[PDB]
RNA sequence: GGUUCGUUCCAUGGAAUUAACGUAAACCCUUGCUUUAUUUGUAAAUAUUAUAAAGCAGUUCACCUUUAUAUAGGAAAUGAU
């Protein structure tokens, strides 16, 4: 069975400083996770997934329909501890070789913050907000900022739940609309059928989530609050999260080619 | 095992080794299915990638190459004389003819 | 013609992508939740038990019993009861013949005994030859050849030997030794289908070697001399079984070794190779004559 | 292996097959190798010498 | 008595006689068999002796000269009643895939079925309800139909949830641009297709020869 | 209705011939000739039709062999487990 | 039990593992080609009949089909040769 890991620096037991309280990360974990767990587990106790990580389960039940209750709890699971692994009891400098990267790629590393923290306002919902690394076979290695809605996967080989735009806000009349509504039906027609519509490298090496950013309410709206008159709530969440980023994990999981 | 495989159709060809050049090095009455099995590892083996092929692979993979070469006998060429006449030949049963073909009427 | 080089830098990208994809697999994997992973298929190989528990056996099937019909009625003492139409065998009754087998085979490798496991079924190849690593004994996966035991002169005739001493290290000085002796004869064999193979079994008895088998609810066990009632039919029965079997003499093997370092042999020199020795001193005694 | 058979292979080391123009005009004119147009040392190359 | 002569019990009795003495007398005994003394206290065990096999069911005390008193008897558990019952009112709970390949044999160790049908390593299944059955039937002493109705009732609202999940699942995927693939549906009739044409190539190649028979059956050898 | 008995113990279960013997096509195309000379005449018109048939036959090639039936290997291998077991 | 011109080859057997003779292979003549030799043989000749020493060559390749996936077979003036 799947059983709750403990978190990175003991953060169960003391929390983050400055961004969680102890029992805000208790609800927002140990409660939490354990509830997803706890309902995984009798979706797979007597299936071939019952010895599988979260992770294999999250690309095996992904473009299978019979299966898609099964994938939320597992790409949940998967996507709540990604968010908890990234954090630090205190903020970590960022590198000069991923701070040159962004720069190259963003302009500046705030105007990557800005547009993080205002895709998740944007956003208006439960997702998470993916800082993907997406290398073609001759292109060089480019950064994007990719949101996921409530369990979305950002990996190529689950693109059949990538969820990365909601439908009834953007597929209309309008000359927008119309052409997000093509690739609705595109996606979906060739997903069917088994046609791929963006050729993919072996081995789902494309895409390397580096970051992530949970914007599940259950996660903020005890120790920030709803936010009334603009203090606290979702945005001051985003806000302080951007602080206790460990830039120096989000560097190594980056793998940056040597280019300087 | 792990490593990656490299297409059938991508994979140069090689003379393995037959059940009759094994009987003879090892000494031993190979049985013809157990080695058909055991050919199969090295077709399989062989599909490795070349640059990720370990060196052990490679050395083991060279004891079962076929170094034979068969003897070539290619006939020579009928020449054309500076005249232009051709000289062939021809046997049946006691004969032996020698037609020399120009142009002509 | 690009559409057939096109597959060419692909090839040049597997070591790229492999590389990178290794990479990824160590860091996002194992993240979500800790998987309490208690069974591997391959598992009775990798690492087998040092025992086997009454829950291991029954894991692995070594209770199913053949048919009702197709049974041996002298091999009743262990079978427990009747469902599904088979005979059900005794879990305790395994239990207990395995690990006095498990005896035997250690105390055979630890006074210095050959040890022969033999499996020989479409599957039973990976299980002995693992279990004669463990042991450092002989394995065989083929049909027996008939008279390799009362003929073994003519079928093992040109098989080469060595002679070793306390320590398992060759011995020079027995190379004219090495050509008139007969060849060898195993000290205890290990059947994993003595229902199969009854020409191996039967020669060890005109041999006076000890055996052991699997005896399934029809095979006789009267055919070896420790018996351990089990399913053999089922792969994964045979690789718990042994997998004990194998670790049994590997322990032997490391008391045998350990007490030679101290100096205490804990066999004496065979008959034939002690025969050897006063006839060369006889040679010798020539020498000092002459 | 005495009643195995012999594979029929080129072999590249008799002397008919090693130089198969014999003339000495064509071997000894620098073919291969440099400064070797004696012909006793492409004897000695191919055949045992006891002197 | 075609069957050869096994002694395989009896080696190391052989055996060990033979290394008491010499063959040439005056001399001592050559050194045993390595083996001899590994075994030397591990005699075999005593077989080929039918015993009173363990009687899984009280047996008849009518009999007054009974047979197979030495055969096994058949293996019967209060809950093979239940789970007979059970199956044939829910035949298609078969169809279910269920898993008897075992991981480790201690799936018994977590079942506390005073709790309820959810338990820890088996999945919701009929033997849950047989279970759950019986330990009502015995421990709060309810009846076979009282405690049947109760675990029965609670298997249910269990399947509803886990049918309901798989249709709102889908729909709520759909909303935020989530595609699948082919459905069951789908599948399931794209081979009927491949089939059905198999059959069409068949009847046609057999209509024909049918008809062809029935030229030649019928006489034209003489046409006027 | 008793149900197929179980064989007796056999030397050998195997089938005499494995492989369905294919009538010669054109034995049967003969009779039919033979049939139209009987009824009407032996040089008549209405025979022209079917002697044309037998010519046509003779000039076709005759038909590959069909690949061998191995039965007989199966029926051996599962005769001890079939029968009460073998003899001999 | 299959296969093969063949106790040939493969598989298999609760008994097999091997040796000699015959068989087979190889040998002689013959067929194609290569190299060497040119008289007493060859019109000429830059070498092609003949003469005769050695070496190579086949069911080899291609095509079709193929059992138990182990051993293979078919096609015969319109694939090569
Ligand atoms: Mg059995
Ligand atoms: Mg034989
Ligand atoms: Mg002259
Ligand atoms: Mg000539």
């Amino acid at each position: 069975q799947h059983y709750l890991m403990p978190l990175r620096d003991n953060f169960e037991q003391e929390g983050i400083r400055n961004f969680l309280s102890p029992g805000s990360v208790n609800m927002a974990y140990t409660e939490y996770q354990t509830f997803i767990l706890e309902k995984l587990n009798a979706l797979v106790v007597g299936t071939d997934f019952e010895q599988k990580d979260t992770k294999s389960i999250v690309l095996a039940t992904a473009r299978d329909p019979e299966l898609a209750h099964v994938f939320n709890h597992a790409s949940m699971a998967h996507n709540n501890h990604f968010f908890f692994d990234h954090l630090s009891p205190v903020p970590v400098k960022m590198g000069d070789k991923l701070f040159y990267h962004i720069n190259e790629n963003f302009g500046s590393v705030d105007t990557l913050r800005d547009e993080m923290i205002g895709t998740a306002v944007s956003m208006f919902g439960p997702g998470f907000v993916w800082l993907v690394r997406t290398q073609l076979p001759g292109q060089p290695v480019a950064l994007r900022v990719m949101a996921t809605y409530l369990a979305g996967s950002p990996y190529p080989g689950a693109h059949w739940r990538r969820q990365e735009m909601d439908a009834q806000t953007s597929i209309g009349s309008s000359p927008q609309g119309l052409s997000n509504g093509q690739r609705f039906f595109e996606r979906s027609a060739a997903g069917f059928k088994g046609n791929k519509l963006e050729p993919t490298a072996p081995g789902g090496t494309d895409l390397i989530p580096i970051l992530c950013l949970n914007t599940w309410e259950y996660a903020w709206l005890r120790e920030y609050g709803t936010g009334v008159g603009g203090m606290g709530g979702k945005l001051a969440y985003a806000q302080s999260w951007w602080n206790m980023i460990d830039w120096a994990k989000v560097e190594e999981e980056a793998r940056l080619e040597t280019r300087i | 095992e792990d490593l990656p495989v490299i297409p059938a159709t991508a994979v140069e060809r090689v003379a393995w080794k037959t059940l009759e050049d094994i009987r003879k090095e090892l000494g031993e009455q190979v049985k013809a299915s157990e080695f058909a099995r055991c050919l199969a590892l090295v077709k399989r083996l062989n599909s490795i990638h070349p640059d990720l092929k370990p060196q052990e692979i490679k050395d083991v993979l060279d004891s079962f190459r076929r170094n034979v070469q068969p003897f070539t006998n290619v006939a020579k060429p009928i020449p054309i004389d500076q005249f232009g006449r051709a000289c062939g030949v021809g046997k049946r049963k006691a004969s032996s003819a020698r037609a020399f073909v120009v142009e002509g009427t | 013609d690009e559409e057939a080089l096109k597959l060419k830098q692909q090839i040049e990208a597997i070591p790229g992508n492999f590389k990178l994809f290794k990479q990824t697999k160590a860091q996002t994997q194992k993240l979500g939740a800790g998987v309490e992973v208690r069974y591997i298929p391959e598992q009775y190989l990798r690492n087998p038990p040092s025992d086997a528990s009454l829950e291991d056996l029954m894991a692995a099937q070594a209770h199913m019993g053949h048919n009702t019909s197709l049974w041996n009625p002298a091999n009743a003492r262990y079978i427990y009861g009747v469902r599904q139409g088979i005979h059900i065998i005794s879990l305790e009754t395994t239990a207990t013949h395995l690990r006095r087998a498990a005896r035997v085979v250690e105390e055979v490798a630890y006074r210095g005994g050959l040890i022969l496991f033999v499996g020989t079924r479409p599957g039973q190849r990976p299980i002995v030859v693992r279990a004669a690593e463990l042991a450092k004994a002989c394995h065989l996966f083929t049909k027996w050849r008939p008279g390799t035991i009362t003929n073994r002169e003519q079928l093992l005739g040109g098989v080469p030997l060595t002679v070793v001493d306390e320590l398992d290290r060759p011995l020079s000085g027995f190379e004219d030794h090495l050509h008139d002796r007969r060849p060898l004869a195993p000290d205890l064999v290990v059947c994993l289908n003595p229902k199969e193979n009854m020409t191996l079994l039967y020669e060890c008895s005109l041999a006076k070697i000890p055996t052991i088998g699997i005896i399934d609810t029809n095979t006789n066990p009267s055919w070896v001399t420790y018996q351990i009632p089990a399913n053999d039919d089922s792969l994964r029965a045979t690789a718990l079984i042994s997998g004990v079997l194998g670790r049994a003499g590997e322990r032997g093997q490391k008391r045998r070794l350990e007490a030679a370092q101290r100096g205490v042999v804990t066999w004496k020199t065979p008959a034939d190779v002690q025969g050897y020795f006063e006839l060369a001193s006889a040679r010798a005694a020539d020498a000092r004559r002459r | 292996q005495e009643k195995a058979s012999l594979i029929k292979s080129v072999d590249w080391n008799l002397l008919e097959n090693k130089f198969k123009n014999l003339n000495l005009s064509f071997i000894l004119n620098d073919a291969s190798y440099a400064e070797r147009n004696n012909l006793s040392e492409l004897l000695n190359k191919l055949y045992y010498n006891v002197l | 008595g075609k069957g050869r002569i096994f002694q395989a019990a009896k080696v190391y009795q052989r055996a060990s006689e033979a290394a008491a003495t010499n063959i040439v007398s005056g001399l001592p005994p050559r050194n045993p068999p390595l083996w001899l003394k590994a075994i030397e206290s591990i005699p075999p065990a005593e077989i080929n002796t039918r015993p009173y096999p363990i009687q899984h069911s009280p047996p008849n005390p009518r009999a007054r000269k009974p047979r197979n008193l030495f055969r096994p008897t058949k293996i019967v558990y209060p809950e093979d009643e239940l789970r007979r019952d059970f199956y044939r009112d829910h035949p298609w709970e078969l169809a279910r895939p269920r898993m008897i390949i075992e991981l480790d044999g201690k799936d018994a160790r977590f079942l506390d079925w005073s709790k309820g049908l959810r338990q820890r390593g088996i999945p919701l299944s009929g033997e849950s309800v047989v279970q759950r059955q019986l330990w009502l039937m015995e421990n709060q002493g309810m009846t076979k139909q009282e405690a049947y109705d109760k675990a029965r009732h609670e298997f249910y609202k269990l399947r509803q949830l886990e049918q309901m999940e798989r249709r709102i699942a889908v729909e709520e995927a759909r909303m935020v641009g989530g595609y699948f693939g082919k459905d069951l549906l789908t599948v399931g009739m794209e081979l009927e297709n491949k089939t059905y044409e198999s059959w069409k190539k068949w009847a046609t190649t057999e209509i024909a020869r049918q008809e062809s028979a029935r030229a030649s059956m019928y006489t034209n050898v003489v046409d006027n | 209705p008793n149900k197929p008995i179980r064989l007796p113990p056999l030397k050998q279960l195997r089938v005499r011939q494995a492989n369905k013997a294919e009538e010669n096509p054109c034995i049967a195309v003969m009779s039919s000739v033979l049939a139209c000379w009987a009824s009407a005449g032996y040089n008549s018109a209405g025979c022209a039709t079917v002697e044309n048939a037998l010519r046509a036959c003779m000039d076709a090639p005759k038909p590959a062999p069909k690949p061998n039936n191995t039965i007989n290997y199966h029926l051996s291998r599962f005769q001890e487990r079939l029968t009460q077991g073998k003899s001999k």
